[PDB]
């Protein structure tokens, strides 16, 4: 009559991988949008040693200090 | 926050002094000294600012930040390639479901109450 | 992670800060002036930098939301393959005996 070993199989649709995950987790509206800020940070100055800063971020006294050093102005 | 504005305004302190000193300063040298300390403070209370937000970020936006390039293309980068993935996901699980429903209906006939009996289960 | 990376920062600036503060007065007027621009070039630079991390400061969320989904995916990946090969060896070994 039952097949031997039978069980209950799980849950009809819990978290699986066959759902949208993204519109679950609330993430649509900003891949909705997203689908240089270097160029952003241009408009507001210049352009956009910058071989040193990286370095110093790799491994990541006002008033005395002008009064310290004193630079010719000509 | 006011980190971001404070910092923006040190920046262009530190611009409009460059432009500034570019020539030969007829004035005293020491506007240029007192703008350097206001952006020296203004660092170190955006510095302060930001260990008390303690921002965690990983490396690889170390080295998407070292070419220089707003984030949104990397933002629309990742949508597209976890959107391509989930695509893939959806791809392989319909075709094993497809494959299931053909080789259940393929052979009904080989033992009608074993499929009763699957159909009745589900 | 951008606690550490600012201290640094930080100290780095305040270290070139006074190289350049020491250098200026032994050096002439046009030396000086020029090791000043390239200081404020280095600056700015900092400063973009540190403006990019704090834009994409709230912008954390998708980029994890994308990596996790890939990481599920993955170590999904090894579960299936597994049980694959669970299948092959008992086929290649267990039958035989």
């Amino acid at each position: 009559g039952p097949f031997y070993l039978m069980r209950e199989l799980p849950g009809s649709t819990e978290l699986t991988g066959s759902t949208n995950l993204i519109t679950h987790y609330n993430l649509e509206q900003a891949y909705n949008k997203f689908c240089d800020l270097p160029g952003m940070i241009d408009l507001p100055g210049s352009h956009d040693r910058s071989l040193i800063e990286k370095p110093p971020i790799l491994s990541s006294g006002t008033m005395l200090a002008g009064f310290r050093l004193h630079t010719g102005p000509l | 926050h006011l980190e971001e504005h404070l910092e923006k305004f040190v920046e262009n302190i530190r611009q409009l002094g460059i432009i500034v000193s570019d020539f030969q300063p007829s004035s005293q040298a020491g506007l240029n000294q007192k703008l350097n300390f206001i952006v020296t403070g203004l660092q170190d209370i955006d510095k302060c600012r930001q260990q008390l937000h303690d921002i965690t970020v990983p490396l690889e936006v170390f080295e998407y930040i070292d070419q220089g390039r707003n984030p949104q293309l990397y933002t629309k980068e990742c949508l597209e390639r976890a959107l391509a993935k989930n695509e893939q996901v959806k791809g392989k699980i319909d075709t094993m479901k497809k494959f299931k429903s053909l080789l259940i209906q393929e052979l009904s006939k080989v033992f009608p109450e074993d499929m009763a009996k699957y159909r009745s289960i589900r | 992670r951008l606690s550490t990376l600012i201290e640094f920062l930080l100290h780095r600036a305040y270290s070139e800060l006074m190289v350049l503060t020491d250098l200026l007065p032994r050096k002439s007027d046009v030396e000086r002036k020029i090791e000043i621009v390239q200081f404020a070039s280095r600056t700015r630079q900092l400063f973009v930098r540190l403006l990019a991390l704090v834009k994409w400061a709230n912008n954390a969320g998708k980029v994890e939301k994308c990596a996790m989904i890939s990481s599920f995916l993955d170590q999904q990946a090894i579960l299936f393959v597994d049980t694959a090969d669970r299948l092959a060896s008992l086929a290649r070994d267990a039958l035989v005996h």
